[PDB]
């Protein structure tokens, strides 16, 4: 099994930034891609970005290109995501996800087999 | 299975003892630019990435390097192998302050970010093979191509 | 860039019946970069299918993915009350990865 324990929910004001963590355990940390997916209330999923910790190769979607920063601490097996310039639109449940592997316990598949519990970020003032 | 990746005959090459890290990257990237697999200034972005994010892996017996850049600068998926006569020192990818004496370089050019870990998994499987890596030090360009092409098609 | 348009938007079947969910792509996506997810209310998405046809570990045989290029389909053959959830299709053949709007099966 692979577990992804995210940080608790937060309530930020418009303009401020937020940094959500994703503690990974159970499998290898560096050799697999960790992604961040967002879901607003009754809206559906959108891929914010991701990172492969071994070489720090972070990738971003054009929409969040600039205001989103994804990093991975190899010494604590934790992935992060910092969204800056927060607005009402950014109010959503933020998931960290990791790609699965072929077979039991394997080559990486790409699709997100493991997901965190989610972090509810609310933007209001 | 690392599928959908190109590998031609001119992608394997040997480098002399006088070459440095930046010379090896420029040499291994030259066939990729000519075939139109990456952008014209692909080698430049690989050097800048290596300085900030090292790719040297101190695997025994033969040290390995996996130099690359963002998928933004890759047009088509490809890999080029580079063998060294004398060991050149790459920085540790793990972040350790000890140097990695690399003799075999696997330059990766991947257009899809989601296919990166498939390649890495495939490289990690090959470099663990002690008998195979020892053969790469002795094998010539023609012999290396046939060995890698067979391993790649699985 | 690549938009995924799923259909139907909402569906309501009885237990035992077949459910054919579709996922059309704006451009030609390679079969090896298509995945289906199941998301029940209050839970994270559970991976059902990856690489168009390949089925994830622990997922039963009744789920079966099929398609290539633009048209992709998820077939839920023998519906169970536990299968009542929203189903998303995803492409990860290039950056940025994009999901569909979702199909609610009742």
């Amino acid at each position: 099994q692979v577990q992804l324990v995210q940080s608790g929910a937060e309530v930020k004001k418009p303009g401020s930034s937020v940094k959500v963590s994703c503690k990974a355990s159970g499998g290898t940390f560096s050799s697999y891609a960790i992604s961040w997916v967002r879901q607003a209330p009754g809206q559906g999923l959108e891929w914010m970005g991701g990172i492969i910790p071994i070489f720090g190769t972070a990738n971003y979607a054009q929409k969040f290109q600039g205001r989103v920063t994804i990093t991975a601490d190899k010494s604590t097996s934790t992935a992060y995501m910092e969204l800056s310039s927060l607005r009402s639109e950014d109010t959503a449940v933020y998931y960290c996800a990791r790609e699965g592997t072929t077979g039991w316990g394997g080559k990486p598949i790409g699709a997100f087999a493991y997901w965190g519990q989610g972090t509810l970020v609310t933007v209001s003032s | 299975a690392m599928q959908g990746i190109h590998f031609r005959r001119h992608y394997v090459r040997h480098l002399p003892k006088e070459v440095s890290q930046n010379d090896i990257i420029k040499a291994l990237a030259s066939p990729l630019i000519n075939d139109g697999m990456v952008v014209s200034d692909f080698a430049d972005h690989v050097i800048t990435r290596e300085q900030n994010f090292p790719t040297g892996l101190p695997v025994e017996p033969v040290g390995v390097a996996i130099p690359h850049t963002d998928s933004k600068y890759v047009r088509q998926n490809a890999i080029s192998v580079g063998i060294l006569a004398e060991p050149v020192n790459f920085e540790d990818a793990g972040g350790e302050p000890d140097p990695v004496p690399v003799r075999v370089v696997f330059m990766l050019a991947l257009g899809n970010w989601f296919d990166i870990t498939n390649v890495l998994w495939w490289i990690m499987d090959v470099i663990q093979d002690e008998d195979f890596m020892q053969q790469l030090l002795v094998m010539n360009d023609d012999e290396i191509y046939q060995s890698i092409y067979t391993r790649i098609s699985e | 860039e690549i938009v995924l348009t799923q259909s139907p938007g909402t569906l309501s079947l009885s237990p035992g019946e077949r459910a054919t969910l579709s996922c059309r792509a704006s451009q030609s996506v390679s079969s090896s970069y298509l995945a289906w997810y199941q998301q029940k209310p209050g839970q994270a998405p559970r991976l059902l299918i990856y690489g168009a046809s390949s089925r994830a570990t622990g997922i039963p045989d009744r789920f079966s993915g099929s398609g290539s290029g633009t048209d992709f389909t998820l077939t839920i053959s023998r519906l169970e009350p536990e299968d009542f959830a929203v189903y998303y299709c995803q492409q990860y053949g290039s950056s940025p990865s994009t999901f569909g709007q979702g199909t609610k099966v009742e």
